[PDB]
């Protein structure tokens, strides 16, 4: 998952 | 004596509860409940345009995101009120999430687009409207920049939602331009  | 208002406080409690849940139930299971609508049949579960901001996959980022949330968001709630912080949060989560999934799909999370909105908003509101009583410290501008620079060049081990961060920044800048024309 990509994090912000 | 206490620095965090109700909204500041409730957002930190939510992030911790979600984070606990992602350890017990696992990351993927929680993403399915909370991620941005990954299917048309989920476009009306309205919480999902905001709850992606509550998920963290790594200890380092939940730490730093909650740190600047606590600091910046706390300052906005104390000087500008709870509702104002609420509005910056919802809009920034909405639009950062939008730009992210547009160019990269829906599997992202983190409270950082909101944070970058707060950075931009606090900063520009201080630059263009010093009477407001909010101001982005220079030490922070530097820390923010380095963090951003690290994200964009992938200095963390992780996959980063850069679209969401830059989008987030943009939103906070725009909102502060509007707000500072009184
Ligand atoms: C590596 C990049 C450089 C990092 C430096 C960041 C400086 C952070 C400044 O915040 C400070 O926080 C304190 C309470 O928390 C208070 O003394 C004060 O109100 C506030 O100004
Ligand atoms: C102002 C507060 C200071 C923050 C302290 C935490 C720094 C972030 C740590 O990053 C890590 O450091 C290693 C060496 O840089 C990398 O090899 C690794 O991939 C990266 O994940
Ligand atoms: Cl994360």
């Amino acid at each position: 998952f990509a994090t912000a | 004596r206490e620095r965090a208002g109700p909204v500041t406080w409730v957002m930190m409690i939510a992030c911790v509860v979600v984070f606990i849940a992602m350890q017990i139930l696992g990351d993927q299971e929680v993403m399915l409940w909370l991620a941005w609508p990954f299917d048309p049949t989920l476009k009306f579960e309205f919480w999902r345009y905001f709850t992606h901001a509550l998920m963290h996959f790594s200890l380092m980022h939940i730490l730093f995101n909650l740190l600047w949330w606590w600091y910046l968001g706390g300052a906005v709630e104390k000087r500008l009120g709870s509702g104002k912080l609420i509005v910056i949060t919802l809009i920034s989560a909405l639009l950062s999430g939008y730009v992210q999934q547009k160019f990269s799909g829906p599997w992202f999370g983190g409270l950082s687009g909101v944070v970058y909105a707060l950075m931009g908003y606090v900063w520009l509101r201080g630059e263009r409207d010093p009477q407001s009583g909010i101001y982005l410290q220079r030490g922070l501008i530097i820390f923010a920049l380095i963090w951003i620079v690290a994200g964009w060049f992938d200095l963390f081990g992780m996959s980063m939602a850069n679209g969401a961060h830059i989008a987030g920044l943009a939103v906070g800048l725009a909102m502060a331009f509007v707000d500072s024309l009184n």
